[PDB]
RNA sequence: AGGGUGAAAAGAACCCCCAUCGGGGAGUGAAAUAGAACAUGAAACCGUAAGCUCUCAAGCAGUGGGAGGGGGAACC
RNA sequence: GGCCAGUGAGACGAUGGGGGAUAAGCUUCAUCGUCGAGAGGGAAACAGCCCGGAUCACCAGCUAAGGCCCCUAAAUGACC
RNA sequence: CGGUAGGGGAGCGUUCCGUGUUAGGGAGAAACGCGUGCGUGAGCCGCGUUGGACGAAGCGGAAGCGAGAAUGUCGGCUUG
RNA sequence: UCGGAGAGAGGCUCGGUGAAAUAGACAUGUCUGUGAAGAUGCGGACUACCUGCACCUGGACAGAAAGACCCUAUGAAGCU
């Protein structure tokens, strides 16, 4: 004994997913080529 | 001045018809007809929002073994490298679904992409 | 467990049982038919069959036997005045268990006894 | 010694028809009895 | 409507529990008449005597009330149920008192005879549409 | 009372066959529309689409009924012996419609509360579709990538 | 605690099963599956018949997806 | 200011501390967060930790915390 | 535009009354169900049966006015 | 010690009459883990055809009596 026991809340900062690769913390998204804009959908013309 | 009710019998016959093919006294038993029916709505919710969620899934599987079918090391993940570097505007993993109907098709999207 | 004991015994207490037989077979020997659920039966076809061969052989001593046996005191004179003609070389197997319906009550079944 | 809990419909009528029908095997017996009652050669039913 | 081929001859409050009753009477479903007969004159069953009863005055009730005979004549449904129940207040030990019922059966018996318009084959032939209304009077899986 | 008995036919049965066998076995015939095939876009959503059928989409944005209509921004117009793939959309892609009667769809009661804490909301809600036809498909000519 | 057949008992002649309990015809009545433990008759609970289905099962027993089949020929 | 409420023993986590034995999912106060009164995803299950805030519909898409062998989505992907 | 305690706004429904010995009604008033008809919803229109007598709508009024929670309570029924 | 056999009445089976307390609904597995910190109802793994009858009582924090011990109430009552 003499050591104690880590419980609810306190056990989930011990034991939850990190993240810890300084790497990983870091990425971002990949971006794209802008998209250069799209057509109307729709029109009453027909 | 008595005021005395029927209004309960239809109240309650309608939850009573709501809850039927309920299997046990949940399909008779008032008192239990009662919290069945707010039981059945509420996974009505969760399982109306995890059903989209749900179908993502299913057609991300599916689109991801036609597409390793090519025997090289391809995957649905590099299928999207290649498919949105070559702009593709968003087939909606409904690819997924031409896969399984005209999978000739989606091999010409494939040769496509692979260009 | 039963294993071995062969004495066929009623539903009854040991004292009554024996009395259960001296007074069923009294009656039987009395009329020839009889009524009896069909355990009642067995029982009575050993003690009967005892009774007859007792009276093919009717010296004093086994006149006495079965005068402490059966109950009614005439129908013995009769029985073992009588049945050495009757079972003359019948030799064992004296009664007939011809059975018959049970008995709206109990469904208990019963038979019905003979001297055949 | 007391029941927690009431029965389903189910279970129950599980049993009453174990019950019933342990009345059902009983009966063929009874027309064998009557089928060869109708008037036979047989020691019985004097 | 079965159209007299049936005829009903329901029961009294006859003084005896229905699920009993009901064992006989579950025993009895589809069997002839004869049969049913003999089996109810012998079987071991308390609840067998009023069904007997019974059966017998709806065998005799469909001989000269409608006119029918008896070895072409089935039990369709024998169906029971439960009547009136009574209420007794039987006591017991600590000053505890317990309501002893007391029940009924309620019986109604549906035999059944045989008319039967009689057809040589399968084929059918949509023709004497309105005649073939009163020739279909019965007929299993029928389709279209 | 008395049994309805044989009556009184007594005609043999007709033993054509033929004629009551066409009587017998309901025709069928089933239309070829075409062979093309479309992948369009409305609202956010896409639709495979082919010329002559029902869709229940989300345009009710404002359209009367026994329209007609061009759905421009298509993609993926493929032929049943080669196809047309093209970048975001595939030029000239008119696929022509039929809009007609903007239904309510069926209601989804959405239903929430908690637990104990105590409360629930009985709601419904009716999300105002437009039920397009699909007529024909044009202008798939250019850049065919069907192979 | 126990109320309500019918407008009028017209409350059931006669027949059959029949220990005269209770029934099926016949008859009355507009109706008696209104027949006398009778006026509408809900739910719990007790059955019956038809349609599909459970015996390597795991579950507050529903829900979203729906294999297979049955229904009047896309809805249940 | 008017008309009117409910509340009055909170819990844990981070920090600075008292008491305790620098023991407690202990107790007591000061400044913040979540729960209380709050769903959803990660954490196997798991109020009080992380992202995040639920008006509804969508058999549309991009991401956060966390992850990519199978059970379950996604590289049994690169090189040190 | 999450939300318990709690506050405010807008509504439905039931028995009865005013408009009435109303409109309608023995070709047939209410309880059961087919209509995802209709509503955000409490509920409303239609639709049927052996029986079968009353009674809407609209604009208003009043309340013995809305129930699964009180080891509630009266009756009928089960489980064992 | 160290049990054993026996007779009777029950138990057991069949015919007849026929209760009870309890009872949210229960389609009612084991081990571990979790969790108001001792779960068939959650997680992982194992195990288990459906359903009877007799028999035992470890659980369902089993039934019984809103604990009788402890505390509180500006409760009641008795005695000094």
């Amino acid at each position: 004994s003499s050591r104690p026991q880590k419980k609810g809340t306190a056990h989930h900062m011990k034991t939850r997913p990190k993240k810890t690769a300084r790497w990983d913390i870091k990425r971002g998204p990949a971006v794209y080529p802008p998209l250069p804009p799209l057509p109307a959908e729709w029109t009453i013309v027909s | 001045r008595v005021k005395r009710g029927y209004i309960a019998r239809r109240r309650r016959k309608k939850i009573r018809f709501f809850a039927s093919s309920f299997r046990g006294a949940h399909s008779r038993l008032t008192r239990t007809i009662a919290q069945q029916k707010i039981r059945a709505l509420v996974s009505a919710h969760r399982d109306r929002d995890r059903q989209k969620r749900d179908f993502r899934r299913l057609w991300i599987t599916r689109i991801n073994a036609a597409i390793r079918e090519r025997g090289v090391y391809y995957n649905y993940s590099k299928f999207i490298h290649d498919l949105y570097k070559r702009q593709l505007l968003l087939n909606r993993k409904i690819l997924a679904q031409i896969a399984i109907l005209n999978p000739n098709c989606i091999y010409m999207i494939y040769n496509e992409i692979i260009k | 467990m039963k294993h071995g004991r062969k004495i066929h015994r009623l539903s009854r207490p040991a004292d009554q049982r024996r009395a259960l037989l001296r007074g069923l077979t009294t009656q039987l020997l009395k009329h020839g038919r009889i009524k009896t659920t069909r355990a009642k039966a067995s029982a009575m076809r050993k003690y009967v069959d005892k009774m007859i061969t007792l009276a093919k052989e009717g010296s004093l001593h086994k006149r006495r036997q079965a005068l402490g046996f059966i109950y009614e005191k005439q129908i013995v004179h009769a029985l073992f005045a009588e049945v050495p003609e009757r079972y003359g070389d019948r030799n064992g197997g004296y009664t007939r268990i011809i059975r018959t319906l049970p008995r709206r009550g109990d469904n208990a079944p019963m038979a019905y006894i003979e001297l055949v | 010694a007391v029941p927690k809990k009431r029965t389903s419909i189910y279970k129950k009528r599980i049993r009453k028809n174990i019950w019933k029908k342990k009345g059902y095997w009983a009966a063929l017996k009874a027309f064998s009895l009557a089928k060869s009652l109708s008037t036979g050669n047989s020691k019985s039913f004097f | 409507p079965g159209k007299c081929d049936e005829i009903t001859t329901r029961g009294y409050s006859i003084s005896m529990s229905v699920d009993k009753a009901r064992r006989v009477i579950d025993q009895i479903r589809g069997r002839s008449y004869a049969e049913t007969l003999m089996i109810l004159e012998l079987m071991p069953y308390r609840a067998c005597y009023p069904i007997f009863k019974l059966i017998y005055s709806a065998a005799a009730n469909a001989s000269h009330n409608k006119q029918f005979n008896k070895a072409n004549l089935i039990i369709s449904k024998a169906e029971v149920n439960k009547g009136i129940t009574l209420k007794k207040v039987k006591p017991r030990a600590r000053g505890r008192s317990y309501m002893i019922k007391r029940p009924t059966c309620h019986i109604t018996i549906v035999l059944r005879d045989i008319t039967h318009f009689d057809s040589y084959d399968k084929f059918l032939e949509s023709l004497t549409p309105k005649k073939l209304i009163a020739l279909l009077g019965l007929m299993s899986t029928g389709r279209r | 009372v008395l049994p309805d008995d044989f009556q009184a036919p007594e005609p043999g049965t007709p033993e054509y066959n033929d004629i009551i066998n066409q009587f017998l076995p309901k025709k069928g015939p089933p239309p070829p529309r075409e062979e093309i095939f479309a992948v369009v876009v409305i609202g956010s959503r896409q639709y495979i689409v082919i010329p002559g059928r029902w869709i229940y989409t989300q345009r009710l944005k404002g359209a009367t009924v026994n329209d007609k209509i061009v759905l421009n921004k298509v993609l993926l117009v493929g032929t049943k012996a080669s196809t047309y793939i093209g970048t975001p959309i595939v030029t000239n892609a008119a696929v022509h419609a039929v809009v007609e009667e903007q239904l309510l769809d069926d209601k989804v009661i959405v239903f929430k509360y908690k637990k104990k804490k105590n409360y629930r909301r009985n709601i419904g809600h009716r999300q105002p579709i437009t039920r397009i036809k699909i007529t024909g498909i044009t202008g798939y000519e250019d850049y065919p990538a069907s192979t």
